[PDB]
RNA sequence: CAGCCGCGGUAAUUCCAGCUCCAAUAGCGUAUAUUAAAGUUGUUGCAG
């Protein structure tokens, strides 16, 4: 997942959070990728598409 | 479509064999021989095709609309039958409670 | 609608794909995802059924139709694309008459 | 015999040339048309076996529930009837009157397990093949259809080699090796 | 014979699919498979009344198909209905899929 | 050069037509709803009405002391023709010598009488058949089962002894 | 008007359906080459060369029997080898269609009482030889008991209030046992003080009182208001 | 806060004019209604002829 | 289960066109009490 964070520190702050696509596919962020900074690895209920947007509902 | 793998489909039973016929790459003699008629016959062919697809799409529209009709008739019919069965199982308990 | 207002059961409209993210056309929503997912699941179900039949082939399986039906080099099934009431190769006097 | 008239249906009703009382609904005829038994009297030489096991299961029920002779012989009978595959499990001794059937002791015959594991495609063609002498259980050929099998030998029901229908199915799947002579 | 069924085999299709020839006619639901014995016949309108049911000498034809092909309002309706059935049937199948892929690829 | 899998030929109880249970070797019919009917109105019946009586209606008439033709007339406020079918009459005669009063009140020249043509004396079957054939009949009855049959078939008015006079239900022009 | 139809046999033997875009009830023509009351015709070329045989359109608004056929009657008794006694053969309108349904090997006795319809009946029965025109009152079957013997179906298109007596007399004289009795009842011409269902119920009761078991009735409503066809068979012993 | 209501409900007479027109259009579906006889030339049945269906009331 | 609550937005929005249908109609709901209908018994229902 590309750009909801600006740094791996930010993703480290937000690890384990539950996200979802706009299709309601639930998911969880797992680990920040190393070289592209705000990019991370998430796991979903099944295969999401390239035309989706993930969402971290915070308050 | 369902693309069953070759490693699976070579090891299938005899009944479960998948009849998949290959396309033809050679201009065979019967196909290069066979005559098609033109003008009035090709517009007759075009007309019969248009008529048959309009008939088939009209039938598919009609049966889809009947499916949408009868699922909601099933819904209201099941609601009325549930209300009826509730009334029966309380009237039976009334009858036996009096007798 | 027993105690509901018609200004309360309004129509919430659905949102489109962002114009920056527009080359991946049509942001898909939950009805599109369930149309995707149940298609994938029925195709995986029939693939799993065919894999189980391949595991339980029982290679001492004789039919009488495995005299006529035959198998190509890779092991798959040859399905003759012409007929099965005709013959693909026609005789010399038939070719004489057609020519 | 003449589809009798009405004063005829009434005057004699118990007349029936086709089906008598002691036919028991022709269950012998029906089950041998089902499982395609060649000669007669196989049904009744199975029915004697069914009657004998329900009779000795009755007198094993008669003996008191504490002696090891009784309990060893009923577990031995239950294990032997499992070992010849008449049953499908080692359950209650009530299944020795509910579940032993002349049907199931015909189910353990050689053509019907052949149709069961799809070696043939009908029981008639199975009896065709094993009268023509193509199959074997382990090493030895089987000629008669009266050879029923045990629970161990539903794995080595296979044709013989040089059986040409085995050769036709091998050349169907074009896995036809011929160093192994079939 | 089959030699004559191969001549009247098209207007029997028209009579089988009567229900989608005119958009206002709406027959009662039968199936009408091809009957085993039939006969193709031509209507004699007599020489008593004129001009009402009279199809003239200059427009009498030899099948039902030539009359339906000569009808120009039916040709309008069949072409229009066929184009809308066509563009409904090719709505999202393969040209759409590869133009979506080219949309992804172009940038 | 014999055949293989040779069997003894026996008879096939599934197939042989010489025995009795194997002696069992299209045009639809959807009867149109009557042109006498609107949706459930029965727009065609008009006075003088004609009313089919049955046995418990006669018994309840005598038990409640209502005259047949005068009770019908002040129930419907119209001129009535009451009809005893031969099966209703057969049922009243079969009721025995306890019901002599009811039988010789059904024997009345003011009560006309039909001629049913069937076997048996089942008046409920006869009344139901001849009313769902024709829809020009009022059914006067007090059987609960016959009342349910008649009020389930549409366009048929039903009369019944209730209280001390006759009542009528499915006739929509009573006042 | 010059179009082409396909002829197809009906369920009823001897009558046909011509399918086009409007389908027509159709009979074969016993006298080919002319129309009798101005109906339209269909000429097929059936296969010495093929011969042009032709067919006549049966108009349900000018024939109670055709209205009954195409409303749907389970059994007509007018059949292709039979004898029909037509009562009230008011002209040659329906008698021609009954005649060529019955065919060349069967006989239609067309009974009519008026005389100018009788003249047209005789001039039609010239070109249809299987019609015996009988100019006589049907209320006295003895006046023509010498000309007719043992019919198979009676058809009654009389429009008189003593209809059931006429039908009963002609059936008891000339109909055979388990033969056909087809009645066209007109409610307004029987009596108009009662409703149509009352007069149909009374006429059916009169038929079974004269021992003709009714099998079937049909209202034939889109073509005629307050008409009916009652199809029965002459049971003669045991309606039960 | 009322629901959306009907212009045909705003007049008690026009509502029964338009639910009787609906009723006598439904009556053509259940029965076969005598429309008035033959209008012009007899064109044909215009809707089909079923040779299998018999819509006649059998007795008992 | 439900849903006037959605990212923005209130001069903003133009939206299942204001969702569809039904019945009565200058009338139309709700709560409570009720009247009528017959299955009206042939005995024994407690701790007397
Ligand atoms: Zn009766």
């Amino acid at each position: 997942i590309k750009d909801m964070f600006s740094s791996a520190m930010e993703v480290a702050r937000f690890e384990g959070a539950q996200i979802k696509t706009v299709s309601g596919i639930r998911g969880e962020i797992k680990r920040a990728l190393s070289k592209p900074e705000g990019h991370y690895r998430a796991a979903f209920e099944d295969k999401i598409l390239m035309s989706d947007i993930v969402i971290l509902r915070s308050w | 479509g369902l693309k069953v793998p070759k490693a699976v489909q070579k090891e299938l039973p005899f009944k479960s064999q998948i009849h998949q016929m290959k396309p033809q790459k050679k201009k065979t003699y019967m196909a290069k021989r066979a005559v098609v008629l033109g003008g009035d016959e090709k517009k007759a062919r075009s007309f019969i095709q248009k008529v048959l697809t309009i008939s088939k799409a009209k039938d598919s529209k009609r049966k889809e609309q009947k499916a949408s009709q009868r699922k909601e008739r099933l819904k209201k019919l099941a609601k009325m039958e549930e209300e009826k069965s509730q009334r029966d199982k309380e009237k039976k308990k009334e009858y036996f409670a009096q007798n | 609608a027993k105690l509901v207002h018609d200004v309360q059961k309004k129509q919430h409209r659905e949102r489109s794909q962002l114009t920056s993210r527009s080359r991946y056309g049509f942001l898909e929503k939950h009805k599109d995802y369930v149309k995707r997912a149940q298609d994938f699941h029925r195709k995986q179900s029939t693939l799993k059924v065919l894999r189980e039949k391949a595991k339980e082939r029982n290679p001492d399986e004789y039919y009488h139709a495995m005299h006529s039906r035959k198998t190509d080099a890779k092991g798959l099934l040859i399905s003759s694309r012409h007929g099965d009431e005709e013959d693909e190769s026609l005789s010399m006097d038939q070719v004489k008459l057609l020519k | 015999v003449r589809k009798l008239k009405h004063h005829e249906q009434k005057l004699l009703k118990k007349v029936d040339f086709l089906e008598w009382k002691q036919d028991q609904g022709h269950r012998d005829t029906q089950v041998m048309r089902t499982y395609h038994i060649q000669n007669r009297e196989d049904y009744h030489k199975y029915n004697r076996i069914c009657g004998d096991i329900r009779r000795l299961a009755n007198k094993l029920s008669l003996l008191p529930p504490t002696d090891p002779f009784r309990r060893k012989h009923e577990q031995l009978l239950l294990d032997k009837l499992y070992a010849m595959g008449v049953l499908t499990t080692k359950s209650k001794i009530s299944d020795l009157e509910n579940k032993v059937t002349v049907s199931a002791i015909c189910r353990r015959r050689l053509p019907v397990i052949m149709h069961r594991l799809k070696m043939a495609e009908t029981i008639q063609d199975a009896v065709k093949f094993i009268e023509q002498g193509h199959v074997r259980v382990g090493p030895n050929l089987i000629n008669d259809p009266a050879y029923l099998v045990t629970r161990n030998m539903e794995d080595y029901v296979t044709w013989v080699d040089n059986s040409k229908i085995k050769k036709t199915l091998l050349r169907y799947r074009n896995q036809i090796d011929d160093f192994d002579f079939s | 014979d089959d030699n004559m069924r191969r001549e009247v085999q098209r207007d029997l299709l028209l009579i089988k699919h009567r229900a989608a020839l005119d958009p206002k006619r709406h027959y009662k639901k039968q199936r009408w498979e091809v009957p085993e014995r039939f006969a193709i016949g031509t209507i004699i309108e007599d020489k008593s009344e004129f001009y009402s049911s009279r199809m003239n000498r200059k427009e009498r034809k030899s099948t039902i198909l030539e009359t339906l092909m000569g009808d120009e309002a039916s040709n309008k309706y069949f072409k229009r209905k066929y184009n809308e059935i066509q563009e409904k049937s090719t709505s999202g199948r393969k040209a759409h899929y590869k133009k979506m892929k080219e949309m992804r690829k172009k940038r | 050069t014999r055949k293989f899998g040779l069997v003894k030929r026996t008879l096939n109880t599934k197939k042989d037509q010489r025995l009795k249970k194997n002696q069992e070797n299209l045009t639809r019919n959807i009867p149109q709803v009557s042109s006498a009917l609107f949706f459930q109105y029965n727009q065609a019946i008009k006075p003088p009405y004609q009313v089919l009586i049955d046995t418990n209606f006669i018994n309840f008439s005598i038990q409640k002391k209502v005259d047949i033709v005068r009770g019908m007339m002040d129930c419907l406020l119209a001129k009535c023709n009451p009809l005893i079918t031969d099966c209703v009459m057969a049922e009243l005669e079969k009721l025995g010598p306890k019901y002599r009063i009811a039988l010789k009140l059904a024997r009345d020249p003011r009560i006309k009488r039909l001629s049913c043509s069937h076997k048996g004396t089942y008046a409920d079957d006869c009344l139901v058949h001849r009313v769902l054939q024709h829809k020009c009949y009022i059914v006067a009855t007090n059987d609960a089962g016959l009342k349910q049959r008649i009020r389930k078939i549409p366009g048929i008015p039903l009369m019944s002894v209730g209280g001390h006079a006759y009542v009528i239900e499915k006739l929509p022009d009573v006042f | 008007g010059g179009a082409k139809v396909v002829i197809e046999p009906h369920r009823h033997a001897g009558v046909y359906i011509a399918r086009g875009k409007e389908d027509l009830l159709v009979t074969k023509n016993m006298a080919p080459g002319e129309s009798v009351y101005g109906e339209k015709r269909i000429s097929v070329e059936e296969p010495v060369p093929p011969t042009k045989v032709e067919y006549r359109v049966w108009n349900p608004f000018r024939s109670k029997l055709a209205a009954g056929i195409m409303g749907g009657l389970d059994e007509l008794f007018i059949a292709p080898g039979k004898k029909v006694l037509y009562l009230g053969a008011a002209s040659g309108t329906s008698v021609s269609h009954v005649s060529d349904v019955v065919g060349p090997e069967g006989v239609v006795y067309a009974v009519e009482f008026s005389h100018r319809p009788g003249r047209e009946l005789i001039s039609m029965a010239k070109k249809r030889p299987n019609i015996i025109p009988i100019i006589e009152d049907a209320r006295h079957p003895q006046k023509y008991r010498m000309l007719i013997g043992m019919v198979d179906c009676v058809f009654a298109d009389v429009a008189q209030p003593d209809q059931a007596r006429i039908i009963a007399l002609n059936s008891h004289m000339f109909l055979k046992d388990q033969g056909g009795v087809v009645i066209s009842i007109k409610a307004n011409c029987i009596d108009s003080t009662v409703d149509a269902e009352t007069v149909f119920a009374r006429e059916v009761q009169k038929l079974r009182e004269e021992r003709i078991k009714p099998l079937e009735q049909l209202t034939l409503e889109p073509y005629e208001r307050d008409h009916c066809i009652v199809v029965g068979r002459y049971m003669r012993s045991g309606l039960k | 806060l009322t629901p959306k209501r009907n212009k045909d409900n705003r007049n008690s007479r026009v509502k029964k004019r338009k639910k009787y027109q609906k009723a006598q259009k439904k009556l053509k579906s259940v029965r076969a209604v005598y429309s008035g006889g033959q209008s012009g030339v007899y064109e044909g049945e215009k809707t089909g002829i079923k040779k299998g269906l018999t819509r006649s009331v059998k007795f008992k």
